[PDB]
RNA sequence: AAAGAAAAAGGAAGCAUUCAGCAAUAACAGGUCUGUG
RNA sequence: ACGAUCAGAUACCGUCGUAGUCCUAACUAUAAACGAUGUCAACCAAGGAUUGGAUGAAAACCUUGUUCAGAACUUAAAGAGAAAUCUUGAGUUUAUGGACUUCAGGGGGAGUAUGGUCACAAGGCUGAAACUUAAAGGAAUUGACGGAAGGGCACACCAGGAGUGGAGCCUGCGGCUUAAUUUGACUC
RNA sequence: AUUGGAGGGCAAGUCUGGUGCCAGCAGCCGCGGUAAUUCCAGCUCCAAUAGUGUAUAUUAAAGUUGCUGUGAUUAAAACGCUCGUAGUUGAAUUAAUUACUUUGAAUAAAAUAAGGUGUUUAAAGCAUGAAUAUUCAAGCAUGGGACAAUGC
RNA sequence: UUGAAAAAAU
């Protein structure tokens, strides 16, 4: 309601029917409400709730920082990290930064052209910080064969069949839901045969 | 809060009710055994509210109570920030009308 | 690269595009045992065993084409 | 089975990234590489293709 | 260099200033 | 000093391409070079090259169109009988549908799409994205 | 030491680099037969001598109620620590009590 | 790690150098690690370089200078206020 | 170029003219359960 | 060895002084022996400047162009890394394979014991276990602290006035006493 | 029909009496110094079920033994540097062995994955016997010589 | 110029 970019414009009058269309062309979303309007019936997840705490010279400000990563099970997906004193803000906080944050993901086959699209195309590596998630096609009979922690990322993402390898610190929540956030960040920019 | 409800729902309500009944601003305080055996306090503000000044006086509603519970007492206060309906100006205003 | 000296010079001839003794020279090991009057060039010492390695290194290697038999062997 | 058929750089030949906010589109009637200094001696290899520019690129550096 | 350069074919002010085993096809800078 | 004349040459493509050069030169062309670039133009990797003659194993000058991804040289060359071809396919490969791997046979040097229709193995020399 | 005809280098590297780890090297040392009051054994056998009280380590406090057994196959000296709450009663002097490890593996 | 990338000397492409003595303390300094400022003082201070001239027995007698070259060690260096500490990215500051 | 600083005259009053009340974010394991229905 | 300082000072400060500091001959072979970064090889963005040559103009030195070797430096919106940082790599690495050698496997025990060997000797090179313990450690953030620096402020101090501390007495506190000498507060 | 637990890893109590850094629980982080989510007890349900805790050893996790697959500036770790034998690795070029590679032959059963077969299913069993494929390392004969080692 | 120390755990 009531948007202020050319975009937002654009979607709120109807000009604009898929999302797929603003990723497209490089369009930045610079709000959430544009998505929840392509694509309602968002299903939410929040990984874990982390409290970090800074030193003054009074006490230790304790602050509630919250990762989600939403998205529909059709290959939409995304993350967002916010803080803030109450943990119903941090949530709240970070609905938004999730919206903002949405790529879309490519999925594919593992040996045969038989519908529907299960698995990743090929295979991809978060460029993460020390925790670096590597992606590998699977055939249709295994599931998601990797740790909880990105097991529930990988459900939003659409993926339902693929091969985990983890290297890192991967105790870190942090990290591990943007190792595999970025992994599945650049499916669209790997250039196969069939995109020439 | 004699309910059960909790402080972050039940005081937020009201604390929401008082906002948009025209009320420039609300401080809402919370001490007591609430979470465990060491106590604790929260206060909660939204808007705008001046605290120094001879306009705390001609602008504050404020009023103190405290709830006897199953373990020991929780001191409330609010204080509420008025607006112009209380017709008197604050201190810094200009406000310049334009031909 | 030189053998010895980590320097790195690539000064060539340069043959044109058209077409229309060594083992000898290194026996400096001589000129260098100069080693009986400074027996305290310590210097000279260390270069002279770069050398006695650089004629026995074409000594194995000219024994492999038979220029020289198999008997030959370097001593001052 | 393809959300988006994604598009291309014309003056490297390599797939344009979904977030690669520093792209460009120049109508007239990729980031990494506009981060250089290359982007403006790039078009010029293409804009000299098509000939909306005629001698401004050497005959030595187009390739 | 960043500003790539024709080299299949190089010009004929470029051969004479690069290094005479840096050519495309080495020739010596000798005369007679 | 230079141990095998292909493995400095493939990394000199994939380090051109990562930049966006056009077109990138090779100081030494062995058999091998030569030939492993004739695999690379049949999957379209690359336009076309050239061979300058010096008297001296003469450069090559590789035409390419931002198409390659990652050629690269293996160590070693290993002996991949027949049956040993799954073993490199999942690994070395990114999928079923879009890796190449190089082979030296008897029969010439072959890809993993067509040695194996040949049905021959030998040594590998590399991959190609 | 990459090269094909190099597989002697590799499995002699590989032979001096594993007996730097402190958990398989324990397995090819003659100590688990030597020095281990245990040995190989699951269970020990023993006998009471000492009743005696390990107080904690810093951050806690109390007394830890313990007894020195000797065993019957090595007559080494092993202190034990009685099971349960007020369970150093039941055991006495001079009976068989059975000494079997700790969580801790060793 | 490294708090300086020439580690606080001046040496590059030599393996020693000879040591000096602090002007101040006297405490054996590397040349280049040293301090090294150049002083130019007149031997007269300007308070009393014009009660000179009102008696002089020359004529156009112009008076010289000294001419000391100091080299100071850190530990006395940064005491004597000849440097200072400076911020992180103004450290590369070499004017 | 400026926020400003200083002298003298006038002015009842030219240091924010002087003295005062309210006085934020966060904290003490500060005192009072011997002030209370 | 005296003389200072200090509670002590067997040290920093001052004075004196054997070994040593110097050369020769023969030993010892360790250092923060450091760029804490092994050796050879291919690719590698922009820029100023320097040492030694070759080639032109400007007629040995000085200004300038091309190029080879060398010690370095500035920028990077790029590459790498956990970060500091690195770019003449610490880049071309989960998209993992250019060739070779050495070293390391949580912290102590401990470079200790025993064994072997070298040295006139001190010592060096090779070199574990028994046992003990949930941490040891690396780069950066905030705060606090500095007998660290820079910039400002306060009857904080300087120039002073009044004083208190000294005397008698009112009162409070500690102590002693008592059946009770009721108790909270203990630097600002 | 029991075992173990109900603070986190890991499912489960913001239930009531005592103990007051003492008994004690705790594989690890820890819980207890008078208001115990962990102790001794009373009530309840959590996982498994003829099963379940315990101690030791094997494997995977361990990309913490690393050919596939590690790190070496600062966390542990590049010999002080150079010379050098064994070893490893060795630039392009040609229109007799060995290695490599494709095939066969022969190759104990049991077993590994199974072809077939309603022991009522299944574990079983072979009541047509699957061609059953197996042989890593070696060896025998054979089509090819790109990459390779041997010197005229 | 001198300037040392602050019992263990919550």
């Amino acid at each position: 309601w009531t948007p202020v970019t050319k975009l937002g414009r654009l979607v709120k009058d109807g000009k604009v029917k898929s999302i797929d269309q603003i990723f497209e062309f490089g369009i930045k979303i610079k709000e959430y409400q544009i998505v929840d309007h392509l694509l309602p019936g968002l299903k939410e997840e929040v990984m874990t709730m982390q409290s970090v705490q800074k030193q003054t010279s009074a006490g230790q400000r304790t602050r509630l920082k919250a990762y989600v990563a939403i998205g529909d099970h059709n290959g939409h997906a995304g993350l967002g990290v916010k803080c803030a004193k109450e943990v119903a803000e941090a949530i709240k906080g970070a609905m938004i930064q999730a919206k903002l944050a949405m790529v879309p993901v490519r999925r594919g086959y593992w040996g045969a052209t038989i519908g529907e699209v299960h698995t990743v195309p090929c295979k991809l590596t978060g460029a993460c910080g020390s925790v670096r998630v590597r992606l590998v096609p699977a055939p249709r009979g295994t599931g998601i064969v990797a740790a909880p922690t990105p097991k529930k990322f990988l459900i939003l993402a659409g993926i339902e069949d693929v091969f985990t390898q983890t290297t890192g610190h991967t105790k870190t929540l942090g990290n591990f839901v943007k190792a595999t956030y970025d992994a599945v960040r650049q499916s669209y920019g790997f250039q196969t045969k069939d995109l020439w | 809060i004699a309910e059960g409800l909790p402080v972050r729902r039940a005081v937020g309500s009201v604390m929401r009710l008082i906002m948009d009944s025209g009320a420039k601003g609300c401080e809402v305080s919370i001490s007591g055994k609430l979470r465990g055996q060491r106590a604790q306090g929260m206060v909660f503000k939204e808007g705008y509210m001046i605290k120094s000044g001879n306009a705390t006086r001609q602008f504050y509603s404020s009023a103190v109570r405290c709830v006897l519970l199953r373990m020991g007492i929780i001191g409330i206060k609010v204080t509420i920030m008025l607006d112009t309906d209380p017709s008197g100006k604050n201190g810094p205003a200009a406000r310049i009308p334009d031909v | 690269g030189r053998m010895y000296n980590p320097g790195r010079g690539i000064s060539r001839r340069c043959i044109p595009y058209r077409r229309s003794e060594d083992l000898y020279f290194l026996m400096r090991a001589v000129s260098v045992r100069h080693l009986e009057k400074n027996k305290k060039d310590k210097d000279a010492k260390y270069h002279l065993i770069l050398i006695e390695s650089k004629i026995h290194r074409l000594t194995r290697y000219y024994k492999s084409a038979k220029v020289l038999e198999a008997s030959f062997k370097y001593d001052a | 089975i393809e959300l988006y058929i994604p598009r291309h750089c014309s003056v490297t030949h390599t797939l344009i990234a979904a977030d690669d906010h520093a792209a460009v589109q120049i109508l007239v009637p990729k980031g990494s590489v506009r981060k250089d200094g290359i982007s403006d001696h790039s078009l010029n290899r293409q804009f000299q293709k098509d000939g909306f520019l005629k001698t401004v690129v050497p005959k030595n550096m187009m390739i | 260099p960043l500003i790539e350069v024709d080299l299949l074919n190089p010009t004929a002010a470029s051969e004479a200033k690069a290094h005479k085993m840096k050519r495309l096809v080495p020739t010596p800078n000798s005369y007679f | 000093v230079r141990v095998n004349v292909l493995a400095d040459a493939l990394k000199s493509i994939t380090n051109a391409e990562k930049q966006g050069k056009r077109q990138v030169m090779i100081r030494p062309a062995s058999k091998v070079i030569c030939e492993f670039l004739n695999v690379m133009m049949k999957h379209q990797y690359i336009t076309d090259y050239t061979v300058v003659d010096t008297h001296r194993s003469g450069k090559i000058v590789v035409n390419l169109n931002g198409r390659l991804n990652k050629c690269a040289v293996i160590s070693p060359r290993f002996n991949v009988t027949l049956s040993e071809f799954d073993k490199w396919e999942a690994n070395l490969l990114p999928s079923r549908h879009f890796g190449a791997l190089v082979l030296t046979t008897s029969y010439g040097i072959l890809d993993n799409t067509e040695a194996r229709a040949k049905h021959t193995g030998g040594r590998i020399l590399g991959f190609f994205y | 030491a990459r090269g094909l005809h190099a597989a002697r280098k590799m499995l002699a590297q590989r032979r001096a680099n594993k007996w730097a780890d402190k958990e398989w090297k324990k397995g090819k040392l003659v100590t688990r037969y030597k020095c281990n009051p245990l040995g190989t054994a699951s269970h020990a056998k023993g006998l009471v001598q000492e009743k005696l009280g390990i107080e904690t380590k810093q951050p806690n406090s109390g007394i830890r109620k313990c007894v020195r057994v000797r065993l019957l196959k090595n007559g080494k000296k092993i202190t034990a620590f009685v099971p349960r709450d007020g369970s150093l009663n039941y055991v006495n002097e001079n009976d068989e009590v059975l000494i079997s490890g700790f969580g801790r593996r060793g | 790690t490294s708090k300086r990338r020439n580690n606080g000397r001046s040496k590059k492409g030599r393996g020693h150098t000879q040591n000096v003595r602090c002007s101040h303390c006297g405490r054996c300094v590397p040349k280049d690690k040293a301090i090294k400022r150049y002083q130019i003082k007149n031997i007269v201070e300007a308070a009393a370089v014009r009660d000179i001239s009102d008696n002089s027995a020359l004529t156009k007698y112009k008076l010289p200078k000294t001419y000391m070259k100091l080299e100071y060690c850190v530990s006395c260096g940064i005491h004597g206020r000849v440097v200072r500490v400076r911020s992180r990215t103004d450290r590369r500051n070499r004017l």
